[PDB]
C-alpha cells in the first residue's frame, strides 16, 4: 500500500508540473508584456513543480516508491514534471521579460513614444534571444509592443479626433497617427531583428523570430490623404476666391 | 446494463496506471448504489443517457463517488457518459453509446484546453474532409488558447 | 494491452447493439496484433488517444477489426474511446481517464452533426448555465447546418 501511495504521489507530482507548464505563455498569449508575464508565470510553475518533486518529504515518497519496485511510476512522475524544463523556461524569462516595452508603446500616444516603447520592447525581446529566451519569445515581444503602440495610436486619435478634425486639426491628428504606426513599425522591425539574432543563435532549436510587425498604417494613409484633402480644399477655395 | 455495469468493472480497469483487473477503488465505485441507479437509466431512460463512476486514490485513502452527471476534478477523474443514441434495448451489448469516458484525469485546465483544442474540431475535421467545420475548429482552437491565457 | 483489448470488447464494439455484454466479433476484432499493438499504445502513449473496437455486420456476418484508426467501414460500428490521461491502464483513477466519443455504423457524417447539434452545443450550454464559449456554440451550429446542407 505505501509504495502504490508513492507511485500515486509520483504520478500526481508530474501531473501537477504538466498543468504548471500546460499554460503555454507564448507571444501568442497576450501583448508582448503580457507573454512576458505569460512566460514568467510558467516558469513560476515549472519551478514550483521541480520544488515540490525535490523537497525532503517528495524525495522520501519517491525512495519510497522505488524500493516498493515503483519504477515506472517514478519514471512517468518524473517524466510529466518537467522541472528542470520550467526552471529553464523561468531563467530564460528572467532576461527576457523584465522590461516593459509594450506599455510602454501602448502609453506613448504620440509617434515618438511609441517608438521609444517598440524599441523597448525589441531590445529586452534581443536580450531575451542572448539569454536562454527564445527568439520566437522576442520576437512576440516585439509584435506585442508594436501593436500596442497602434492600439494606442487609433485609441488617441479617436480621442482627438485625428480623423473627425478640420483642416488644421485633422492634419496633426492625422500626422500623429502616421507617427504611431510608424512607431509601430520600428518597433516591428526592431523585435524582428532581435528574434533573428536569438534564431542565429539558438539554431539548434529556434530557427529565426517572427517579424513582429504592428496592427496602423491604414491610419497613417488615411491620416495623410486626410491632410492632403485639406490642402486640396484651401487651394480650392483659394481659386474660387481668386 | 450489463455492459454499463461491466464497464464501471473491466473496462473501468483499464484506463489508469499499470495494467490488469479491477482495483480496491474501482469496485467500491461500482459498489455504489447511485451507479446503479445511472446503470439502470442508462439502460433503460432516453432522456436520462449520463452515467458517471470515480476511483480516487488521496492521502491513503479511497474516497469518490458514482453520479449521473459531469464532474471533474484535479488529480482525480468522474465519468461523464454522453450519449449519442438515446435508449438501449436488451439483445447485444450498449457500453459505447452511453460509453463509460470523461475528460482526463489531470488537472482539468490543460486537459480542457487540449480536448478543445483537438477532439471536438478533429472530428468535425475529419467528417468534412471525408464528406462549417473549419469555422468550429477556429472557434474552438480560440476559446481553447483563450482559456489558457486565462489559466496562465 | 490486454485491458484495453478488453475494455474494447466490453464498451467499444456495442453501437448498433442493444444491451448485453462482449460478442465473439468484439474478441476477433480485439485479438489482432495489430490490435493489441494499438491497444498498447493507447496504454503508454499519451498521443495515441482513439481506440476503436467495432461489431460488425455486412452483407450480417459477425466481422470486423479493432485498431487505434477510426474509420467509417462496411456496417462498422466502433466507438473511439479515446485517452486523455497519460497512459491506459489499471491502478490509478478509473476509466473516466479517457475521451469520450460515439460512432454508428452507417456513415458517420450525419451522426456527427446530429451530435454536434445535440451535446456538444448542450455542453457548452451547460457549461454557460454553470457560469468564448458563445463563438464554439455559433460556430458549432454553423459546422452542423454546413454538413446538412453538404450531405443534401
Amino acid at each position: 500500500t505505501f509504495l502504490n501511495q508513492l507511485q500515486s504521489g509520483v504520478n500526481r507530482w508530474i501531473r501537477e508540473i504538466q498543468k504548471v507548464t500546460k499554460l503555454d505563455r507564448d507571444p501568442a498569449s497576450g501583448t508582448a508584456l503580457q507573454e512576458i508575464s505569460f512566460w514568467l508565470n510558467l516558469e513560476r510553475a515549472l519551478y514550483r513543480i521541480q520544488e515540490k518533486r525535490e523537497s525532503p518529504e517528495v524525495l522520501l515518497t519517491l525512495d519510497i516508491l522505488k524500493h516498493g519496485k515503483r519504477f515506472h511510476a517514478t519514471v512517468s512522475f518524473d517524466t510529466d514534471t518537467g522541472l528542470k524544463q520550467a526552471l529553464e523556461t523561468v531563467n530564460d524569462y528572467n532576461p527576457l521579460m523584465k522590461d516593459f516595452p509594450l506599455n510602454d508603446l501602448l502609453s506613448a500616444t504620440e509617434l515618438d513614444k511609441i517608438r521609444q516603447a517598440l524599441v523597448a520592447i525589441f531590445t529586452h525581446l534581443r536580450k531575451i534571444r542572448n539569454t536562454k529566451y527564445p527568439i520566437q519569445r522576442a520576437l512576440r515581444l516585439v509584435e506585442a509592443i508594436s501593436r500596442d503602440l497602434s492600439s494606442q495610436l487609433l485609441k488617441v486619435l479617436g480621442t482627438r479626433k485625428l480623423m473627425h478634425v478640420a483642416y488644421e486639426e485633422f492634419e496633426k491628428v492625422m500626422v500623429a497617427c502616421f507617427e504611431v504606426f510608424q512607431t509601430w513599425d520600428d518597433e516591428y522591425e526592431k523585435l524582428q531583428v532581435l528574434l533573428r539574432d536569438i534564431v542565429k543563435r539558438k539554431r539548434e532549436e529556434n530557427l529565426k523570430m517572427v517579424w513582429r510587425i504592428n496592427p496602423h498604417r491604414k491610419l497613417q494613409a488615411r491620416l495623410d490623404q486626410m491632410r492632403k484633402f485639406r490642402r486640396q480644399h484651401e487651394q480650392l477655395r483659394a481659386v474660387i476666391v481668386r | 446494463v450489463s455492459v454499463l455495469q461491466k464497464h464501471l468493472r473491466k473496462l473501468v480497469p483499464l484506463l489508469l496506471e499499470d495494467g490488469g483487473e479491477a482495483p480496491a477503488a474501482l469496485e467500491a465505485a461500482l459498489e455504489e448504489k447511485s451507479a446503479l441507479e445511472q446503470m439502470r437509466k442508462f439502460l433503460s431512460d432516453p432522456q436520462v443517457h449520463t452515467v458517471l463512476v470515480e476511483r480516487s486514490t488521496l492521502k491513503e485513502f479511497i474516497s469518490y463517488n458514482i453520479n449521473i452527471d459531469i464532474h471533474y476534478g484535479v488529480k482525480s477523474n468522474s465519468l461523464a457518459f454522453i450519449k449519442r443514441t438515446p435508449v438501449i434495448d436488451a439483445d447485444k451489448p450498449v457500453s459505447s453509446q452511453l460509453r463509460v469516458l470523461t475528460l482526463s484525469e489531470d488537472s482539468p485546465y490543460e486537459t480542457l484546453h487540449s480536448f478543445i483544442s483537438n477532439a471536438v474540431a478533429p472530428f468535425f475535421k475529419s467528417y468534412i474532409r471525408e464528406s462549417m467545420a473549419p469555422s468550429v475548429e477556429k472557434k474552438i482552437a480560440e476559446l481553447e488558447m483563450g482559456l489558457l491565457h486565462l489559466q496562465q
